[PDB]
């Protein structure tokens, strides 16, 4: 039996490539990611925070051509703050259901606790619909402050609605998906904290942008 | 006397599952015509005998 | 024959099958979208590596007699941080050109064949492997000798740059000692190991634009 | 009597595992039945297959 | 029958396991999610156990 | 007779280990973490033994 | 005859054996150079498929 002898030989050699499969941590490289962008979040926060002391010195000894610009950068922080702090604290609640380690990247690839937060059955929960509202109304407010897609700051603008979308988007087979159920259903853990952390980076980006066109 | 030709597509079936597994996990490459052939099409190229064999070991005595 | 037997075979039809088991399409969308992001705020990076650089020029032109040492500095750090970049990028665009036709197709990626039959023979670097682990040790030691390994001056950004840029054998989670370039790439999706170079060149531009902010002060 | 056309299924079944490992290993969409094929349909048909042979030759 | 029933249930349950592993299948009910995971451990683990019975 | 039982465990183990892997489960008895990776080495080691032993018969 | 069942059951082990140290990522070198996982896995899987591919005539 030359067939049963291959089979009672490499059903173990099977095993050990799907071993292998199991062993590389791939889910590890969002844990990374995660952590580059939580330094890269207080790198920039700390450069937003200098951009800000910078232009309370600068209006504080001339308060005559830029002082309603310093007004308006202490509101663009104040919102991007609310924003970022409304990403931090369900990223904390994502971030509480993982286990006592907090660096064991290949265990957070549940996905439960999140699409049961976000929206049920085909629809959105009542706090996953306040998700998309605090990105939708970021995106409003800051529109409103810097003036939308013209005047001024008019190609930050149209940079900042590319990031902070909310359209319903048609997947490779041509279905039309929800926002919020094309980013976040089914992502495991560790990539769904990722992603808000790249959305808080977009955040700081976009406001050290923001005070970058006040000099 | 058909027992002869399942004992052929058997063992080189066998044989061709068998380095295919090999090219897969070492990452070797074999050339001898085409491509370089890489390790992965030898996995697929093992998945398609591994079928036939499958397939014809359905009809045998 | 045997109940042991038709149950062994049973499970050799089950684990062939689990060949075909790779991440599944939200984690690949995933690292589609962490690598498109990643390259927007790579290109981001390199143009404000450029305006610092620039401003650097600016400072020397005035003041030739205590920023020239500075920009030497900072241009032969640029030449370091494009070589190694382009070399990403070179290896980054080789394994995307192994994917198809739509690039941002990022369900299809998931294959882990074209990068590590370039990496790795065996239990070994294959000769590329291996010069990708030395370019990056290079861009690691001729960085930190133009700073001054953890003393002198810039203090700790030796120190991070060490970390970021390392090869040294990593420890997994159950504890077996992994070769850097194995665990980082061996058997990783197109896609993700094409976010993981991103994230890499990603290091890279935060890097030389950390060396540049030190610069101006 | 009824063991001949259980390994029939099952080297059928095991046929088109293997074929649908395959397909979504290499991502092909063969286009013959209705709508396109794919290799998780292939995927689902043989392992479904397999499960029903498997549940009805334990009574 | 005291064997061969829960062979192939545990059979059965294994390769039901694996497919839902294999595509990402989170067919679930009310009360639980079934998922892929529970499914292989239900099946593997009652093959672990068969095997160590009939060992002996 | 042990030549038909370390089949058993040893099959046993490797499904085990496999599962254990698959499942990320790294149950915590006396002493170390034992984890897949134990259960697989184990099997796998049982594996190679009798088709060692099977090898001269 | 026999000495294609000796071949079987000790190429089998070599290979399980690599597979082993290729999954437990060991190096032991007892003589000559670094043995690996990948070289038995080569030298019992090579000499499985020979061994196979003979036995088929």
């Amino acid at each position: 039996s030359p067939r049963q002898k291959m089979i009672n030989l490499m059903y173990l050699v099977f095993i050990s490539m799907l071993a292998l499969n199991m062993g590389k941590e791939v889910l590890s490289a969002f844990g990374l990611m995660n952590e580059k962008l939580e330094a890269s979040n207080e790198k920039a926060n700390n450069a937003n925070i200098n951009a800000i002391q910078a232009l309370e010195q600068n209006n504080a000894e001339n308060p005559d051509q830029f002082a309603e610009a310093f007004q308006k950068s202490k509101k663009v922080k104040e919102l991007s703050d609310s924003f970022y702090n409304y990403i931090e604290g369900i990223k904390g609640e994502v971030m509480n259901q993982v286990g006592e380690d907090k660096k064991d990247y290949q265990v957070m690839d549940k996905s439960d606790y999140l699409d049961q937060k976000f929206f049920v059955g085909d629809n959105y929960k009542p706090e996953g619909e306040e998700f998309v509202r605090q990105i939708n109304d970021y995106k409003t407010q800051l529109v409103e402050l810097l003036g939308g897609k013209e005047g001024t700051y008019g190609e930050l603008v149209g940079k900042i609605d590319g990031n902070f979308n909310t359209n319903d988007v048609v997947d490779r087979e041509g279905v039309t998906r929800k926002w919020l159920n094309y980013n976040f259903e089914g992502f495991p853990y560790i990539a769904s904290v990722a992603k808000l952390s790249m959305m808080q980076s977009d955040i700081r980006a976009t406001e050290q942008e923001v005070y970058a066109e006040m000099l | 006397t058909t027992k002869k030709i399942f004992q052929m597509a058997y063992g080189i079936g066998a044989s061709i599952v068998i380095l295919g597994a090999l090219f897969k996990i070492l990452h070797w490459e074999i050339d001898f015509g085409g491509f370089k052939l890489g390790g992965g099409f030898l996995l697929a190229f093992g998945l398609i005998t591994e079928a036939i064999i499958f397939f014809i070991s359905a009809f045998e005595p």
